[PDB]
DNA sequence: TCTTATAAATAGTT
DNA sequence: AACTATTTATAAGA
């Protein structure tokens, strides 16, 4: 898990909804 | 501190920042002792004015981020506003 | 307060409670004044030890998180370590 | 749960 | 920055 991997899986999840 | 304060917004730019320094250690320490106490996670993640990053985490930021997506079910949200509002109903 | 106390993790099931609740209250607190007296955005993630999920947002939770999204830069981090060691130094 | 004695945070002065 | 009188937060009794 990579510190901009884990960002950049929050940002989809974020925009997801 | 020497008087009661209103919580309304510092214009001095030397009092906020020197405000903001003091409050937000003050802000992490709480978190930090809140963390160990309760065996809690904890991120806390503060943008100033200047829109400059800071952040707190009780272990590791990446891993409350990661539990913070995989978490699907209702929680306890709160804002300002209610923070206020439980405020006023204390009297 | 009565007694000063030790940080460490509370073995009674029930202190630890009633210390979660009105703990958490006081870090939200504190985050609001923060976050007004000093015009600044903050959100708050706390999960307790069965994992249930509470949050603190200034305005909008999901407009912070997505700021930070976007913010790699070179920033202030704390963990537990570092403010042991500040209060150490203190 | 409520109160309160006491510890902890901090506003203003400097 | 330091200090400190005062405000605030809170541990423990109830």
């Amino acid at each position: 898990w990579g510190s901009g991997e884990v960002k950049q899986k929050l940002q989809e999840f974020l925009l997801s909804k | 501190g020497r008087k009661k304060i209103q919580i309304q917004r510092i214009t001095d730019e030397r009092n906020r920042q020197v405000t903001f320094t003091k409050r937000k250690f003050g802000l992490m320490k709480k978190a930090y002792e809140l963390s160990v106490l309760c065996d809690c996670e904890i991120a806390l993640i503060i943008f100033n004015h200047s829109n400059k990053l800071f952040q707190y985490a009780s272990t590791d930021m990446d891993k409350v981020l990661l539990k913070y997506t995989e978490y699907n079910e209702p929680h306890e949200s709160r804002t300002n506003a209610d923070i206020i509002e439980t405020l006023r109903k204390k009297g």
